[PDB]
């Protein structure tokens, strides 16, 4: 099972309307997951089932999608969001990720 | 004189209680009851209860007295009231929006919660959907997270619908076992009987 | 919720290695444990994840059967035995906990991650 992301990388600024899409080779439904890793420490859960926003997290994050196409959306980008964001497959036990999308300043 | 006091000692004092999911269902019929002493006893941590007022509860009698008892962690004793939702409240035993009976609860820390851990009380934490009022849930069959029926291979993802309380003698007052009973009162078109001291 | 790892480092190819990961701050009887790998400066990849009650297990296709797992229920930890070392295995290794809630509540969900250990085969 092959998973893809778009864009591979981007450079943005504060408060931007950010949007990143993720495509699955086969219909997985909605169980896809969204993770982040900032430079230096442990990654944490952000979005699970592509429709649930993690507790203790700013509401500015948003997630949507179904079938094979899903998308994260950022209303107001913040200086702490310049990290590496990755997809996760929650389908049949062999599971992989996407290429990810590092968030850079512009 | 009273012909027979309504038997309450076997369920209030009692010797054992079932888990919340397989909760007992006791029926009470033509009789005379003494709820007044229930108010008198100070051993009840939270006698506060809904519907009819306790002082005049002894003057509008019914046909059916349905007494259901169980034990839980202390903190979610609040999860037994109309309208609220919660793990025990929603997945084990919920009450209708209206209600004509009411609840009682107290502490049993020394009776229960054996030092090495009783581990003899189970509660539902998964289910496919929400729960109808006053329905027993004896179903001891596998539940699935989704996308995979494990076909009785219990284990990975099969999520056995019974997780244990895991009591300990020093967990804290917020986790010590509490004994809860509920007395729902039902007024059927049949003549009412369950009223006592007069 | 804290995690500690040990057993990695610099090793020569062809030997056998062992990795331990322990955790505290929750009830370990649940929350099926998992392992993930990440080669430096390249996309990370999942490794393994087993069960709640040491039940049926699963592995990555690339390394299936070569490595093995153990759920230390007693001291709330997990063992991972590495066999037939390859230089490709050189990476940062993460032991990761799992949740119990949500919409579908899938055990493959990852959160409360630890720190990771560097492992080099050369
Ligand atoms: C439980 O036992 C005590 C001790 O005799 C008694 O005072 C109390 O009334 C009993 N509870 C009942 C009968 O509901």
């Amino acid at each position: 099972i092959q998973l893809t992301q778009s864009p591979s990388s981007l450079s943005a600024s504060v408060g931007d309307r950010v949007t990143i899409t993720c495509r699955a080779s086969q219909n997985i439904g909605t169980y896809l997951n969204w993770y982040q890793q900032e430079p230096g420490k442990a990654p944490k859960l952000l979005i699970y089932a592509a429709s649930s926003l993690q507790s203790g997290v700013p509401s500015r994050f948003s997630g949507s999608g179904s079938g094979t196409d899903f998308t994260l959306t950022i209303s107001s980008l913040q200086p702490e969001d310049f990290a590496t964001y990755c997809c996760q497959q929650s389908f049949t036990t062999p599971l992989t990720f996407g290429q990810g999308t590092k968030v850079e300043i512009k | 004189n009273i012909t027979n006091l309504c038997p309450f000692g076997e369920v209030f004092n009692a010797t054992r209680f079932a888990s919340v999911y397989a909760w007992n269902r006791k029926r009470i019929s033509n009789c005379v009851a003494d709820y007044s002493v229930l108010y008198n006893s100070a051993s009840f941590s939270t006698f506060k209860c809904y519907g009819v007022s306790p002082t005049k509860l002894n003057d509008l009698c019914f046909t059916n007295v349905y007494a259901d008892s169980f034990v839980i962690r202390g903190d979610e004793v609040r999860q037994i009231a109309p309208g609220q939702t919660g793990k025990i409240a929603d997945y084990n035993y919920k009450l209708p929006d209206d209600f004509t009976g009411c609840v009682i609860a107290w502490n049993s820390n020394n009776l229960d919660s054996k030092v090495g851990g009783n581990y003899n009380y189970l509660y539902r934490l998964f289910r496919k959907s929400n729960l109808k009022p006053f329905e027993r849930d004896i179903s001891t069959e596998i539940y699935q997270a989704g996308s995979t029926p494990c076909n009785g291979v219990e284990g990975f993802n099969c999520y056995f619908p019974l997780q244990s309380y895991g009591f300990q003698p020093t967990n804290g007052v917020g986790y010590q076992p509490y004994r809860v009973v509920v007395l729902s009162f039902e007024l059927l078109h049949a003549p009412a009987t369950v009223c006592g001291p007069k | 919720v804290q995690l500690v790892e040990s057993g990695g480092g610099l090793v020569q190819p062809g030997r056998s290695l062992r990795v331990s990961c322990a955790a505290s701050g929750f009830t370990f009887d649940d929350y099926a444990m998992h392992w993930v790998r990440q080669t430096p400066r390249k996309g990370l990849e999942w490794v393994a994840g087993i069960s709640r009650n040491s039940a049926a297990i699963a592995y990555a296709d690339s390394v299936k059967g070569r490595f093995t797992i153990s759920r230390d229920n007693a001291k709330n930890s997990v063992f991972l035995q590495m066999n037939g070392l390859r230089a490709d295995d050189t990476a940062l290794y993460y032991c990761v906990k799992s949740p119990r809630y949500g919409w579908g509540s899938p055990d493959y969900s990852f959160d409360f991650w630890g720190r990771g250990t560097l492992v080099t085969v050369s």
